[PDB]
């Protein structure tokens, strides 16, 4: 059959929300939903909102002139309610001018009809409100930073190898743009259907994974591609990952979530990748990537995900503690 | 008298739209301005974002590219399209000179097209370097929109029965084809990239040889304009001013020009030769057929450029003849005069009669000739360097597999096999440099002779015969030059080897007071050396004289002979000064074709010598 | 700074201290005199063709004299450059021979003994056999440019208004090229010396190399030696092609500018199409 | 002299990370973040893009108004027997000024939009929506 | 600022009606389930749990509502949680926890006890930080009951049956 992914290689969580007892919360956040729409879809709502608004008041202006008797054929004795309204087409054009504030002035609002003064007030309030609504939504759409996460790059498959004696699940994350992600943060989680001694069965248990940072924190400084490794100590859930059971149909997955505010806009972003069981290569290192130039460094992004073969024990980290302890005791 | 787009003449009655708007000869011209202002205003904001960002873009410091399927067929059409749009401009400005009004609709629609066409390839290139084909939709719309509007104009000419006799009908008909072909190029991008509609795009990665940071000779992979103008070299040349050029700057050569890659193709040329044909020996003909297979497909391209550059070279004399002949007529009040509506369509012969038209066409022709000619050199040279690269490897690969018999290695000393790489390979390598000449220099001379007969008559042929008749003597001079050169070359080595002993035991030659005695030997040997160098200096002095005095002698005989023996014309500046350019154009191939032949003679020896060495004794029992 | 050396100081040493003054002057005198005639024969042809197109006379003897003067001057200039080049080459070698012989042995022991050899075989060859030929063609190249530019300026005085903006770009193309061309040519020669020696040493010790089964590595050295030789030559060819394309669009821009002004000046100032042809050819 | 040429810095004394990337296999993500890119640009560049984005919009619809009035036939300098599609459009200069009035909402009213041109009413709708959409996008980038 | 309001996005962050106390890994913990209903993420979510109970210091201090925080028993110590599927947020009752002396006997209604749970985190759409807050009185803490598994793999993907959210 197939093996599902908790999160795909480009985020995009492959979880299906079902049986949602919907209380209309989808539509209550219109302003949030309006931003989530694609740009071509936003224009349709952007366009149909104005176009209906002009056409809603096009009917009002046409009805007012009809009732007042202005559109009666012939140069009548009465003063027109709104000048030069001789068709619904003229009423449509006058509807556009007032709300957009073009105001050509061949179709003025006269001082005769007080009903039109109210409608002129209403159309301006509606015009200012709708325009204010559309400005805000477009500002948050222009301030979107989800496409910035597309430039955050992870290696195709991670590795488990040797480093300072211990065994670490190494990795590589790179930033392609030149702008910085202020206050970066890395959270790694191991997802496995984990049972418990008490008898509980957790269908997808997410256990956090330390990043093996120098100060025991999450902050990273992303300028050149780095290695985000996790030292597999006695408490690491990967303490019993033998190389034998690293095959495809293994309930194993490493979620990596990189967070940080984009320096250009100030919007926080997340970049998420998952390394399945078959996407981990035991006993391989990452090639040296940062070369030196005459007065600067040089990152060979061609060699971003290249891994070489490195000698290593083919035994579990649990057997590394036992092997070291016996050797130290002897 | 303001600026009126249509004809301001006839009380400004050209804006009337009775009998359909499409029948208004000016409105169809207006319809052809919208497809250009559409693109000129859609891409200008898009390009300016890039240009402003390019001021602070570092990824383009060493970025890679991927030319879209049809990159070459796009540029060759664009340059053709740019050329024809200049012709429409020339016709448009030509027609309106007779009317009292400006008639801006004749050329400004074409003038806007020329700006739009230039941006359409700047806009396309910026989408080529950044592998983002999705922006080609704006380009795709332009070709779809420009083609439709132009075709409506073309068919409406036929309704009014414009006919091919009018130049504007020819150029408009041509523009439909160029716009249509450029449209198919954009569609073919979607077929191979599959980026608009298809769910699974077949993305393409930059070539592996380009991904190397250690490859800096990016000639094989650049836009077709930089392949011709060598624009990519600009950064390297500027870098040479600050950072001196060492093997650091000159980085690893591309895959196509690597010695191992060329050696594989030469062996395949040999392996296929011994497979398709079962020939026991590997003779001179075996090698000659081998090289053509392994490097013909580039040698033909060098010849194609040279043939076209040779033909375009004579556009100068024809433009000089055309420009002056129009200026040799006192009557300039006369002008092109034929009408269909009142726009005064101009014809073919009237188009190439205006002096300014020919100067502009000369300018366009000169750019082509001097760019094809230079591109002809590079293709010939790069093939020559690769031939040297694949032959040095083959010779060296023969060194490993040869036996050490006293009958074999006691004959061909290291000096014999050293000169094979230095002398024998270079004269063969230099032959592939000049190979296009012998295919084309006869063509350029014959075409020169054919149309030089028409320009002045017979007296040009009589005078030009002196150039042809004295060329075989020049071959004798060059041959006698080299014979005196080897006498100095052999004598310089003898004296230099004599003084090498002198400078090697100097202490015994100075403590024994033998410096005065030994020096006199060098001087005496020098005198026998200097007589030979004097003979060489004579022949290279005579070589210059025949090189420069013959063209003066050709003109002196031609013009005096024309007046005295022929007297068939007055030798107007139209005819006389057109011939002077032809002599300048013909002298360079006429007086250098001797060297092409001599190199071919030398190259025949080199391949003959190389084939004799390449089938000598081998270290047997290696395969077993 | 060491690479940036136009080297006008080396030309003065050659001419003043080795050539002479009688022979040097006649070399410069003949060059200017030869190309002065070369302008005249073309100019006189324009006047002949323009005026004879029906005071005035038949130009059936004057044009012969200009050609006869030009043809003879070609022989004079050709002989003088080669004869003077011989005199410098022969007497410079005698000076070098009279110095090294009358030199202390301390310099010989200290010197690499190849520095004296190179300045005796490689350098004396270029001075003896190339300068007599390169100097003649160098002067003729720059004098033809001067001859051409002067005639174009005289026919169309509006051309030299744009010549200064165009000449400056010509200078920068003629500036950056020499810096790169010297470096490439030095890289052209120094990269092929290891190649020929590598061939010679393989022939010298062919038995040893096959004995160690080291021919696999030496072939890989050849590909490294050959590829460096080619990539140095490919850049040299590109540099020549970079110059030649750029210095021909400049020439093409001249043709359009010269033709445009000349045609207009043939319609208003009435150049009478005579000097127009000389302005084009 | 390469031994003591320079020591490459990781980040300069004033930020400005002294690291240059190579072989960036861009798939258009450089420009896909248009609204991030527009902000990153220096102010004098932003003024050029601000100017071009509006000059092109005014001039793109200048060719539309000029052509509509051309096709309608009220461009002909004659007696106003018909009812003009957009009044007072006499030359492309008037077509350009009327494009300024509609998009920037100045609306002088010398060049009105008449009811006798169903095609022109559509463009007046299109120009306003494009004019409103350009402004809102440009205001957001400035903020 | 009214458009960028995220007070209606906090309503789609879901907490179960009642929390539970059961055994885990040989210890006693206070489990809870938090769920997110919208497809978007809440970047950098963080969850704090506090016990609000009038606790008097032996010296005589009277604090009518003393809020003492509670560790989340996270695998790394920090409080950050990655919320896509509903998660069991459980606090392990160690020797330091204020819940160290809780029994089913004294879990009745009129009990001076309360567990507050606060879920922070920025919205991935508008960039506005939000908060989801719930409380669990003593009676709303069902002793000795486990939450049912909610995720079951479908033909090619996972599936959370929200119909059994608080079961
Ligand atoms: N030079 C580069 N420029 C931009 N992104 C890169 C570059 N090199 C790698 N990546 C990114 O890194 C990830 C995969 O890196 P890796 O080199 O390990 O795999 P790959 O085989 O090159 O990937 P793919 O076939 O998906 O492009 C992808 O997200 C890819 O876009
Ligand atoms: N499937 C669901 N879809 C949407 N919201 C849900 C869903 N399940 C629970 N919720 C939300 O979580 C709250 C608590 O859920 P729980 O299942 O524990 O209680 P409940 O008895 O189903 O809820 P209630 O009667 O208050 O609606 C609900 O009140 C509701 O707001």
């Amino acid at each position: 059959e197939r093996r599902a992914r908790f999160v795909s290689k480009k985020g995009n969580c492959n979880v299906a929300h079902k049986n949602i007892r919907e209380q209309g919360r989808f539509l209550q956040d219109v302003f949030t939903t309006l931003v989530d729409l694609k740009w071509p879809h936003t224009l349709l709502i952007f366009t149909m909102s104005f176009l209906c608004s002009w056409l809603l008041f096009a009917m009002v202006w046409w009805l007012i002139a009809f009732a007042h008797g202005d559109l009666a054929p012939g140069e009548g004795t009465n003063v027109p309610c709104v000048t030069s309204i001789h068709s619904f087409s003229s009423a449509f054009l006058f509807s556009i001018e007032v709300q957009v504030t073009i105001g050509f002035g061949g179709r003025m609002v006269t001082e005769e009809c007080p009903l039109a003064i109210l409608i002129l007030i209403v159309q301006n309030i509606v015009g200012l409100m709708i325009n204010a609504i559309m400005l805000g939504c477009i500002f948050m759409k222009t301030a979107q930073a989800h496409r910035r996460a597309e430039t955050l790059i992870f290696s195709k498959h991670a590795v488990i190898t040797l480093r300072h004696g211990r065994l670490c699940f190494m990795l590589r994350v790179g930033d392609l743009r030149k702008s910085m992600i202020i206050s970066a943060t890395i959270h790694m989680q191991v997802v496995r259907k984990t049972t418990s001694p008490e008898g509980e069965v957790v269908p997808l248990h997410q256990v956090d994974i330390p990043m093996e940072n120098g100060v025991g924190g999450n902050s990273i400084f992303l300028v050149a591609p780095l290695i985000i490794y996790h030292v597999i100590d006695s408490n690491s859930p990967l303490y019993d990952l033998a190389p034998s059971d690293l095959h495809h149909h293994q309930d194993l997955e490493i979620i990596v979530i990189l967070e940080g505010v984009v320096e250009t806009t100030g919007i926080t972003t997340q970049a998420r990748t998952s390394y399945l069981a078959d996407e981990i290569l035991w006993g391989q290192r990452f090639v040296p990537i940062v070369a030196e130039e005459d007065g600067r460094y040089s990152v060979d992004y061609s060699k971003f995900g290249n891994t070489v073969k490195v000698p290593t024990p083919l035994c579990t980290a649990r057997q590394l503690d036992e092997d070291r302890s016996l050797l130290d005791a002897l | 008298m303001p600026l009126a787009f249509c004809g301001t003449e006839n009380h400004s009655a050209a804006y009337r739209v009775d009998q359909g708007v499409l029948n208004n000869g000016c409105f169809v011209d207006a319809l052809n301005v919208v497809p250009h202002v559409f693109l000129l205003f859609i891409t200008f904001p898009i390009l300016f974002i890039g240009w402003g960002s390019q001021s602070s873009k570092v990824h383009i410091h060493h970025s890679t590219w991927l030319h879209f399927p049809g990159h070459n067929l796009r540029w060759i059409l664009t340059f053709i399209l740019l050329f024809v749009l200049v012709c429409e401009i020339a016709e448009g400005i030509l027609s309106d000179g007779v009317t009292e009004s400006r008639h801006l609709h004749l050329y400004m629609p074409a003038g806007m097209a020329f700006m739009a066409a230039i941006t359409s390839v700047v806009y396309y290139h910026n989408i080529e370097t950044s592998n983002f084909p999705k922006l080609l939709i704006a380009l795709l719309i332009y070709w779809t929109l420009a083609f439709i509007t132009k075709t409506i104009k073309f068919v409406k000419f036929y309704d009014h029965a414009i006919g091919f006799s009018q130049l504007r009908f020819c150029l408009t008909g041509l523009l439909v084809i160029l716009y249509g072909m450029l449209l198919l190029v954009e569609v073919n991008v979607i077929r191979v990239r599959r980026y608009i509609f298809f769910k699974t795009p077949r993305e393409v990665k930059p070539p592996e040889d380009l991904q190397d940071l250690g490859v800096r000779f990016l000639q094989p992979f650049v836009n077709l304009l930089s392949k011709g103008t060598y624009w990519w070299m600009n950064a390297f040349i500027k870098t040479a001013h600050k950072k001196p050029i060492d093997l650091r700057a000159i980085a690893k050569l591309p895959i196509a020009m690597r010695a191992l890659t060329n050696y594989q193709r030469l062996c395949v040329a040999f392996d296929a030769q011994a497979r398709k044909d079962t020939q026991s020996p590997q003779g001179a003909r075996a090698i000659w057929r081998a090289l053509c297979h392994a490097f013909g497909r580039r040698l033909i391209l060098s010849s194609t450029f040279r043939i076209l550059a040779d033909l375009l070279g004579f556009a100068g004399p024809l433009c000089i003849f055309g420009i002056v002949d129009h200026l040799g007529k006192e009557n300039h009040v006369f002008q092109p005069k034929t009408q269909f509506l009142g726009v005064y369509f101009v014809s073919s012969q009237e188009f190439l009669g205006n002096a300014y038209v020919l100067a502009v066409l000369l300018f366009l022709a000169l750019l082509l000739q001097r760019t094809f000619l230079q591109a002809s050199y590079y293709v010939a040279i790069e093939t020559g360097i690769n031939l040297r690269g694949a032959i040095q490897t083959k010779i060296y690969n023969k060194i490993m597999h040869m036996s050490t018999s006293n009958l074999s290695m006691g004959e061909m000393t290291a000096g014999q096999i050293c000169n094979l790489v230095a002398i024998d390979t270079n004269q063969l390598m230099w032959f592939f440099f000049l190979c296009p000449n012998l295919w084309t220099m006869p063509v350029q001379i014959i075409v020169g002779v054919i149309l030089l007969y028409y320009i002045l008559g017979v007296s040009a042929l009589i005078g030009a015969a002196v150039i042809i008749l004295l060329a075989p003597v020049q071959y004798f001079v060059a041959t006698k030059l080299s014979q005196a050169q080897r006498t100095t070359l052999e004598h310089s080595n003898e004296r230099l080897k004599q003084t090498n002993e002198m400078l090697r035991g100097m202490k015994l030659l100075k403590l024994y007071a033998w410096e005065s005695i030994f020096c006199s030997r060098v001087e005496v040997t020098r005198r026998k050396e200097m007589t030979s160098l004097r003979a060489f200096a004579v022949y290279t002095s005579i070589s210059i004289f025949m090189n420069t005095a013959i063209p003066i002698a050709a003109v002196l005989i031609t013009f005096v002979g024309h007046v005295s023996f022929f007297k068939e014309s007055d030798l107007s500046p139209s005819v006389a000064f057109a011939s002077l350019s032809l002599f300048h154009i013909l002298v360079t191939p006429l007086f250098l074709l001797s060297s092409v032949v001599r190199s071919t003679v030398k190259a025949l020896v080199s391949v003959q010598k190389l084939s004799e060495f390449l089938s000598s004794a081998e270290i047997r029992e290696e395969q077993c | 700074l060491h690479q940036r050396a136009k080297i006008p100081w080396r030309a003065c040493t050659k001419y003043l201290s080795s050539a002479g003054i009688l022979l040097l002057s006649l070399l410069v005198f003949s060059q200017l005199l030869k190309h002065m005639v070369l302008v005249a024969i073309d100019y006189w042809l324009a006047k002949w063709t323009d005026s004879a197109l029906v005071d005035q006379s038949v130009y059936a003897m004057v044009f012969t004299l200009l050609c006869s003067l030009g043809i003879v001057l070609c022989l004079v200039t050709s002989v003088t450059v080669e004869w003077t080049g011989l005199k410098v080459a022969k007497r410079l070698h005698r000076s070098l021979l009279n110095r090294i012989i009358l030199a202390p042995m301390r310099f010989f022991e200290t010197t690499p003994l190849g520095s004296i050899l190179n300045r005796f075989s490689s350098d004396c060859n270029t001075i003896d056999q190339h300068i007599p030929s390169t100097l003649e063609c160098l002067s003729r190249s720059t004098l033809l440019c001067v001859s051409a530019l002067t005639v174009i300026s005289y026919v169309t005085p509006v051309f030299l208004v744009a010549l200064l903006p165009l000449a400056v770009v010509c200078y920068f193309i003629q500036k950056y090229f020499r810096v790169a061309s010297r470096d490439l040519q030095q890289l052209d020669d120094t990269t092929q010396l290891p190649l020929v020696s590598h061939f010679a040493e393989t022939v010298e010790g062919l038995t040893t190399i096959r004995a160690f089964r080291y021919e696999a590595r030496f072939q890989q050295k050849l590909l490294e030696y050959t590829d460096s030789n080619n990539i140095a030559s490919l850049f040299l060819t590109a540099a020549n092609r970079w110059l030649e394309v750029c210095m021909e669009y400049i020439g093409a821009c001249v043709v359009l500018i010269a033709a445009a002004t000349s045609i207009s000046n043939s319609l208003h100032r009435e150049l009478s199409a005579g000097l127009v042809g000389l302005g084009l050819t | 002299y390469r031994t003591r040429e320079r020591r490459a810095r990781f980040v300069s004394k004033k930020g400005n990370c002294n690291v240059a990337h190579k072989n960036i296999r861009e798939q258009g993500r450089f420009l896909q973040d248009v609204f991030t890119t527009l902000v990153d640009l220096k102010w004098p560049h932003t003024l050029l893009i601000f100017t071009m984005s509006f000059l092109c919009s005014w001039l793109l619809f200048a060719m539309v108004w000029w052509l509509i009035a051309f096709a309608h036939g009220d461009l002909a300098p004659g007696e106003g027997t018909n009812v003009p599609c957009v009044t007072s459009i006499h030359s492309f200069s008037s077509a350009f000024l009327f494009s300024i009035e509609v998009q920037v909402t100045i609306g002088f009213g010398g060049r009105m939009v008449t009811e006798e041109c169903p095609l022109a009413i559509l463009i007046l709708i299109v120009q306003n929506i494009v004019g409103l959409m350009i402004n809102a996008i440009m205001l957001g980038c400035i903020f």
